[PDB]
């Protein structure tokens, strides 16, 4: 029912592709890579990162407190 | 030689009255099915180059058995000739 054929109604639309025997598979690989992965890391490090980096700190301060919890407090033993 | 091997192949169109019987298995095979409304084997040259295919006109619901038919014969004469076919041819 949901096949190739009667998916969309196209027009007025042309397509241009090559072989992938004719072209290369890595095509200036590392020169435009890492420039379009800078720009995607730019656009979400903002949205991602920082609630990221306050479950580090969360940690850290959880880690430390819990430490300081298991030390010897010595208020106690200081009246006799 | 291409030229034979077109002739195995030949042409076809809706107004054909050989019916099932046509000698050509693409021919037969959509007339069979229902698949096109035409097709024709072509061999253009030019200056050391040129054009060697096949053009079949067709609804949408039809074109990739047609696809997939024209292949398995051209497939078939680069495998599985025989000399009867080549004779007619
Ligand atoms: C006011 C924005 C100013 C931005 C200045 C930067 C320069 C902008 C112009 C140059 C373009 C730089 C690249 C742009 C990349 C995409 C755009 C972008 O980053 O936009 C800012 C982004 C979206 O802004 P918007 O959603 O409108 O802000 C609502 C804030 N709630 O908003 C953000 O990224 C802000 C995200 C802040 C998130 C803070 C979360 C704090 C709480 C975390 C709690 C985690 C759990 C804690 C523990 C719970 C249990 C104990």
């Amino acid at each position: 029912g949901r096949e190739f054929g009667n998916l969309a109604r196209i027009r007025h639309v042309i397509s241009y592709s090559l072989s992938p025997f004719e072209q290369r598979a890595f095509p200036s690989y590392f020169s435009k890579g890492i420039p379009n992965v800078l720009r995607r890391t730019r656009e979400r490090i903002l949205r991602v990162a920082p609630p990221f980096v306050v479950v580090y700190l969360i940690y850290t301060w959880g880690n430390q407190e819990f430490e300081q919890s298991k030390r010897k407090n010595p208020a106690m033993y200081e009246n006799d | 030689t291409l030229q034979v091997a077109n002739a195995i192949i030949g042409h076809y169109d809706c107004t054909y009255g050989g019916g099932v019987h046509l000698s050509s298995p693409l021919a037969s095979v959509a007339v069979a099915n229902k698949l096109c409304q035409s097709f024709q084997t072509f061999n253009i040259s030019y200056s050391d180059t040129g054009l060697l295919g096949a053009h079949f006109v067709c609804d949408a619901m039809s074109i990739d058995d047609m696809v997939f038919f024209l292949q398995g014969q051209w497939m078939r004469l680069c495998t599985s000739a025989t000399e009867s076919e080549v004779t007619r041819g």
